[PDB]
DNA sequence: AAGCAGTAGAGCATGC
DNA sequence: TGCTCTACTGCTTCGATATCG
DNA sequence: AAGCAGTAGAGCA
DNA sequence: GCATGCTCTACTGCTTCGATATCG
């Protein structure tokens, strides 16, 4: 569906060794994980901000639970992530977290088995939304807790059977107890290691996929099909303020008004007129007519003829191009004819030029639809679904003209040792990361005040080149392309 | 605008450059004041703005007892001013440097973002500066040698990441310059597949009909011996039709203080419309695909708008009988 | 029962596990509100109205304990959805208890955000006031200001939804309809404030119209206009506007579905008419056309509020012609003709020709000021019309007893202007009234 | 997907037993006619379940044999006449804790229910040997205080 | 735009 | 009677505000 | 509601 | 022959989110 947010439980193993550092002087394990449910919960509280996220450690002395069982403890429930839960959870770090876990809660019991994956269950059953993705993220090392039962393994992979199939999935970060990828074991069944995905890499995302406009495309006079207009690249901001009374930091229900004719009194809007004064005298409309002077077209694309897809110039540019789509909505049979069209187009390289209005009173504007096509390969790599796109086209008046008039040359010899420069700084371009300093500095910011825990996690600054790796890069050519002919002279 | 700075590549190659704005959103710059009925005066009303409680009624606050905070999880932060003026982000001063450069043109057309384009120049001033950059984009224009910039406006401002190619021109050749997206704005997602389709696979009969509607509705044509295209009907030599509209409807109510709202002039339409000589070849193609494609699928002025029958005979009747 | 069912419902208030709790509380108010209405002894009836309306438990410090939050909105729902029925099945026997449900609805309106807690706290506040009627309680029932408060919203707020701006409109006119004595002031200010927004409604060229806005204002005008009239004598522009608003709120529309439109202002017709009759002149062709049109459209609401608009409208044009009756010779016989061409006509229904009897005996009238002999061919013409068809014809073998009502009142309003009564019909007359008892 | 097999299950039983652990998922989500049917469908397989109770108890059968129905507070007792010969009396004296506010009810069905479970926990735990705990001898001081 | 949730209205069956 | 401060200042870019689907 | 250089009126000489 | 009683289906308005135009 649309609405339906993603879940998360994440379930911890605290029976018998990872409270302990496994004999190790580095990271107990029970640290790495609670280090990778905080940055995931402080991702997702900007990232996902709508989402479900609970946390569970099991095998623990005592118990907590709707269900009542022995020596399963839930710490959160099911809710968005929040800041409270947060210092709450990340106290348990350390010497002094592990022991604050033993006054706690106390580790080390007679650990069972599925009656946990039960608790999980009656955690997910009693939400009152729609969830989208249901996983249980469980985080251990071991390999055998069914080492004397064999009973407690048959009803193991029974219970793990019965949340398969009312759509329930699980993975195990697998914590390597040496540190590397030995465990070759028989729980390739249950499940459908690397933890930086979990640990950083998503310090800034957001989750939509709307749908923008519901036209028709009209072949100038009767014929007519329906399109959806999906977008793209949306250009994403910050989130505005809140007012708030200091005193109780309660927010204050802002009113306004417009009142007093120079005596007193309201003005309900029925006595206002709109005017526009020019020079001398005024010029009154009435707020009606002053809407109706922009009106010029019912909404939608109606088509007038084909261009080739050469002589338009993608260089003329003024707004983002959207993304078409024929749905089957509103008429039937229009996937077939966009298909055709689409397929004719791309074999005789021709696209389509359109008036595009796209609201119930907005004044007409020139698209270009130029189509594209999909790529797919056995990795499922995916830049182009297959549709059109909508390139907005100027008009007249959005073009100035600069004053061009200088036109001196020179010896065509730099171009080689430019040529030399650019392959020195030769290197494929991306797919993403350039992000947002602003953005991102604001978003720690936010981090720090509401956790206060130390200072402004200064973010590193990729927007930045890299002038130490690039001028001992290039090396002892820049003189010589500075002083060939072109030095200032005095 | 001659948007002024100093394209640096490294830390060491100094040239001074000068930048022009070019295409942008246009609108106008006289907003409708709000005047009061039957007085016609400005100054006759006035706003007031209170922030009261959400109490049994209006207790209200002032200016000098407001903090802004931000929402973030499930409450709000406070903490409003200067606590964000101070751990704000510096820009120190304008920056137009070179990030990198790029060859494989992943760049294209569909990923531009920003609504403007600069069209980078030069400078004045015994062009040292611009004959250096001449010569690099005299290195640019004949690769796929695209560039790649950082600037950003002022202190003030936000900061920019760009592409830079060359151009296609005879008396200049001033190279070009867009914004680019950013990690968070690239989102994208999965429409569906058109060509294994077992519902919606188009005949071939349906294919050549749409090809002979393309070939019956083309808009430029190569002509006159000289074996280039021309183009019909260019959409980027029009003007802009709203703001005519709004010229003559004030110019109305400016000379006729009485008259309704005058509707759109005949020559508008005819501007924004083709030639039509395209429409009457298109007549009998667009038939031919509406009988050969199977069966497809109030504004408020508008919705409340014996000698009885003998004196019959003697006086003025129909015919006898 | 009850006070079980209270003291767990404040139980339920302080207690952990929020959202818990709020359907612990619609599942008591549900099963109180539900015994507290089938009870019929005034013994427990006298109780539980003092129960119900305590000040240590009870549902009215629920709404005042409970404000301050959003999980309890199905409750402070509910409560205001059964206080509109205890309203009724009682009577004036919440006197003492008024002021407080009046405070409630107010704190109600004015706290929340929703807006579907602030329609039932806009209906119980109608139903109160419009039973506590022009009465004592009015001096407390504070409308000095409850006035004020309703009518600085209209500006002081953006963007009220649809179904709370019908409401205000509604109650900003049963204050000047119930206890006039306090809105002498503002009632002139106020018909400004029902004509611009009705004109914004209706001759809008950019958008849709909202109708249940246009309900509204015509159910508050329709009140207004009781003990605030403006007829077509001192000022007779103000009443040629609102004609032209409802003339257009009833014009031989399109077809529709949501009949609440034509069925206010046919209703706004249908009272106060007697304002505006120049401007009900002229117009007497269409209007006509409509009123029988909308006369039998097949739903059970829309004919019983347009039969009452045709005959006051028969009823008002009739003590104009009847007034002087020679420039209106041509009105006179086109009525006439009319409803001769309705009675000759072999049709099914009753209330198809009984607005035709009606009709003509109203319009025996002015046929007098003509020709004082004409008064004379009716009168005979109606007594043999109306004797055979029920008298001696099927006796007991008709189902025709459903327009003798128009027959005796047409037969009495054309017996009240003749004189010289001609004696001989009068034995049939008192074996037709009799038969009529 | 509860509508209709609402309709399958009540000619046939034992398709439930593909979906038995799928109905009590969907169970705290239909506050409405939707859960007559879930409970509709849950009486037709209790009489052979293994446990059943902590499933129950843990969907907050307390609070839904507290609304306000004859439909719903019916089969909320059909199925408690059901699972009474397989419980422990732990847990039994928190089953008649809230069957016995029916004391107070219209709808003399619903009453002939409860004076119908009350009649069994009368006759077989009369303790027919000699001592127990102080639940199994206070179910019979709690169910000789109704049928009086 | 998207989801949903609540009420108005029409047609079958009943009564005087 | 001669060259730098200075009042303005047009613009330009975020930041708050309001509308619409 | 905030900055950035452009274009004519004042101060010491 | 007229009034009422009862159900189900399609119309319609609200709420939340995101994008767009406007005014400083």
């Amino acid at each position: 569906k649309y609405s339906g947010r993603d879940s998360l439980i994440f379930l911890v193993d605290a029976s018998k060794a990872m409270f302990e550092s496994q004999s190790e002087d580095e990271l107990t394990p029970f640290d790495m994980s609670i280090q990778c449910i905080q940055s995931v919960y402080i991702s997702k509280i900007i990232s996902s901000d709508r989402d479900l996220l609970a946390v569970v450690f099991y095998g623990t002395e005592k118990d907590k639970n709707s269900v009542n069982f022995k020596n399963i403890y839930v710490l959160q429930e099911l809710d968005n992530p929040g800041a409270k839960r947060i210092l709450e959870l990340d106290q348990f770090k350390g010497q002094q977290g592990q022991k604050r876990f033993q006054d706690m809660m106390g580790h080390g019991s007679d650990y069972s088995l599925s009656e946990v994956l039960w608790v999980c269950a009656n955690l997910f059953s009693d939400v009152q939304f729609k969830m989208s993705h249901k996983r249980i993220m469980l985080f251990t090392n071991e390999d055998n807790p069914h080492g004397n039962d064999s009973a407690k393994a048959s009803r193991a992979r029974t219970k793990a059977g019965d949340l398969r199939d009312t759509g329930i999935f699980l993975d195990l970060m697998h914590l390597k107890k040496p540190g590397g990828f030995d465990i070759s074991l028989f729980y390739r069944d249950i499940i459908s290691s690397k933890l930086e995905d979990l640990l950083r890499k998503v310090r800034a995302k957001e989750t939509r996929k709307r749908a923008l406009s519901r036209l028709k495309l009209k072949l100038n006079k009767d014929i007519v099909i329906s399109v959806g207009i999906y977008n793209l690249v949306q250009k994403a901001l910050k989130p505005p303020p809140i007012k708030l009374y200091r005193e109780t930091n309660e927010p204050v229900k802002t009113k306004t008004r417009t009142f007093n004719t120079s005596t007193g009194g309201l003005l309900l809007p029925s006595d206002t007129k709109r005017s526009q004064i020019y020079g001398s005298r005024q010029i009154i409309l009435e707020k009606e007519e002053t809407e109706e002077l922009k009106r010029f077209d019912d909404p939608g694309l109606m088509l007038m003829g084909f261009k080739p897809l050469v002589l338009l110039k993608k260089h003329h540019y003024l707004r983002p191009s959207l993304f078409v789509y024929p749905e089957e909505s509103l008429v039937i049979g229009s996937s077939t004819l966009f298909s055709a069209l689409l397929i004719k187009c791309l074999e005789k390289e021709v696209a389509a030029l359109c008036r595009y209005t796209p609201r119930r009173n907005i004044p007409p504007y020139f698209v270009a639809l130029v189509p594209q096509e999909e790529e797919l390969d056995d990795q499922k790599i995916q830049v182009t679904p297959p549709g059109f796109q909508l390139v907005f086209l100027p008009f007249a008046d959005d073009k100035r003209k600069m004053p061009f008039t200088e036109k001196i040359m020179a010896t065509p010899e730099q171009v080689g040792k430019m040529k030399a420069i650019v392959e020195k700084l030769r290197f494929t371009y991306r797919s993403d990361s350039f992000e947002n300093p602003v953005l991102q500095q604001h978003f720690r910011n936010l981090e720090a005040l509401a956790l206060d825990l130390m200072e402004p996690e200064q973010a590193v600054d990729l927007t930045l080149p890299k002038v130490e790796a690039m001028n001992k890069r290039l090396g002892s050519l820049v003189d010589e392309f500075k002083e060939l002919v072109y030095p200032p002279d005095y | 605008i001659h948007w002024p700075c100093r394209l640096t590549i490294g830390s060491n190659l100094s040239i001074r450059i000068a930048a022009y704005k070019s295409i942008l959103q246009e609108r106008v710059k006289k907003t409708w004041t709000v005047v009061d009925a039957k007085t016609l005066k400005k100054e006759d009303i006035q706003k007031e703005t209170v922030y009261c409680l959400n109490d049994d009624d209006e207790t209200e606050v002032l200016k000098e007892d407001i903090i802004q905070g931000f929402r973030y999880g499930s409450d709000i932060v406070p903490f409003s001013k200067v606590d964000e003026e101070q751990m704000k982000y510096k820009s120190e001063g304008k920056c137009f440097s070179v990030l990198g450069f790029c060859k494989s043109s992943q760049v294209q057309r569909r990923f531009f973002m920003g609504n403007q384009v600069l069209k980078v120049f030069a400078a004045r001033d015994d062009e040292a500066a611009a004959v250096a950059l001449s010569s690099l984009i005299h290195a640019l224009d004949d690769l796929d040698m695209v560039a790649i910039v950082r600037y950003a406006y002022d202190k003030r401002a936000n900061p920019q990441v760009g592409v830079a190619f060359p151009h296609i021109k005879h008396n200049y050749e001033c190279l070009v310059y867009v914004q680019l997206p950013f990690m968070e704005d690239l989102r994208q997602y999965m429409f569906s597949s058109l060509k294994n389709s077992k519902k919606y696979a188009p005949t071939e009969a349906q294919l050549n009909a749409v090809d002979a509607l393309i070939d019956s509705m083309s808009l430029a044509k190569k002509d006159e011996k000289t074996d280039t295209l021309e183009d019909l009907f260019p959409t980027t030599k029009i003007p802009n039709p709203r703001f005519q509209r709004l010229f003559q409807c004030l110019l109305h109510r400016a000379l006729h203080p009485r008259e309704p709202l005058p509707p759109i002039q005949q020559h508008i339409w005819n501007m924004l419309n083709p030639p039509a000589e395209v429409t009457t070849k298109s007549q009998i193609p667009l038939s031919k695909i509406k009988t050969l494609f199977p069966l497809i699928e109030v504004t408020a002025q508008e919705i409340f708008q014996a000698e009885n029958f003998r004196v019959l005979v003697k006086q003025k009747k129909a015919s006898f009988e | 029962g009850v006070r079980c069912s209270l003291l767990r419902l404040q139980e339920t208030l302080s207690a952990a596990d929020r959202c818990g709790a709020a359907l612990a509380g619609h599942q008591l108010i549900r099963g109180l509100g539900q015994e507290c209405v089938l009870s019929s002894s005034p013994a427990v009836l006298a109780l539980q109205t003092s129960l119900v309306f305590s000040r240590d438990f009870g549902l009215l410090v629920f709404v005042r304990k409970s404000l301050n939050s959003i999980e309890f909105r199905e409750c402070r729902e509910e409560i205001l959805k059964f206080l509109c029925i205890f309203l009724e099945k009682m009577g004036q026997k919440i006197a003492p208890y008024s002021v407080e449900i009046k405070n409630t609805c107010t704190s109600v309106y004015t706290k929340d955000r929703a807006a579907k807690c602030k329609i039932p706290a806009l209906d119980l506040l109608i139903k109160l006031l419009q039973t506590f009627r022009s009465s004592r309680l009015m001096d407390e029932f504070k409308i000095g200001e409850l006035f004020s408060k309703f009518y600085g919203e209209l500006a002081l707020k953006k963007k009220i939804p649809d179904t709370v701006l019908e409401k205000v409109y509604e109650l900003l006119g049963l204050l000047g309809e119930v206890h006039p004595s306090e809105m002498i002031n503002n009632a002139e200010n106020l018909f400004r404030a029902f004509l611009g927004e009705l004109k914004t409604q209706m001759t809008s060229a950019v958008r849709e119209p909202k109708l249940p806005v246009l309900a509204g204002c015509l159910k508050g005008l329709s009140s207004l206009l009781c003990n605030f009239t403006k007829s077509m004598e001192e000022d007779p522009q103000t009443s040629r506007e609102i004609f032209n608003f409802v003339l257009k709120a009833i014009r031989p529309q399109i077809d529709l579905k949501r009949y609440a439109v034509p069925s206010a202002g046919l209703r706004l017709f249908a009272l106060h008419a007697s304002q505006f009759s120049t401007c009900l002149l002229d117009n007497y062709v269409s209007l006509f056309e409509v009123l029988l049109k909308w006369c039998a459209h097949t739903n059970v609401e829309l004919k019983k509020a347009a039969l009452s608009a045709l005959e006051s409208f028969l009823k008002q044009v009739s003590n104009m012609v009847a007034k002087n009756a020679e420039m209106h010779k041509n009105k006179l016989q086109y009525f006439m003709e009319q409803f001769y061409g309705i009675i000759r006509n072999v049709d099914s229904n009753n209330k198809e020709l009984s607005i035709a009897i009606r009709g003509y005996g109203l319009f025996a009238g002015p046929c007098k000021v003509i020709n004082a002999k004409d008064v004379d061919f009716m009168y005979v013409e109606l007594i043999q019309r109306c004797k055979q068809m029920f008298l001696t014809q099927t006796d007991t073998g008709d189902d025709r007893v459903y327009q003798m009502p128009s027959f005796l009142q047409s037969v009495a309003s054309v017996l009240l202007y003749l004189d010289t009564v001609p004696e001989v019909y009068t034995p049939v007359l008192e074996h037709l009234v009799v038969m009529q008892i | 997907f509860i509508v209709c097999l609402n309709k399958v299950t009540k000619s046939f039983p034992p398709l439930a037993d593909r979906f038995m652990n799928a109905v009590f998922f969907l169970l705290p989500k239909f506050h409405g006619v939707l859960k007559t049917l879930c409970l509709e469908v849950v009486l037709c397989r209790v009489e052979g379940m293994t446990e059943l109770y902590f499933q129950l108890k843990s969907k907050d059968f307390v609070q839904v044999m507290r609304h306000r129905d004859d439909e719903r507070q019916k089969v909320c007792l059909d199925i408690i006449y059901k699972m009474m010969p397989k419980l422990k009396p732990v847990e039994l004296r928190e089953l008649l804790n809230p069957v016995v506010e029916f004391v107070s009810h219209p709808s003399t069905t619903c009453r002939e229910q409860m004076y119908n479970i009350l009649m069994w926990i009368h006759d077989n735990y009369r303790d027919p040997e000699s001592e127990t705990d102080n639940d199994s001898q206070e179910i019979f001081k709690l169910a000789k205080d109704v049928l009086i």
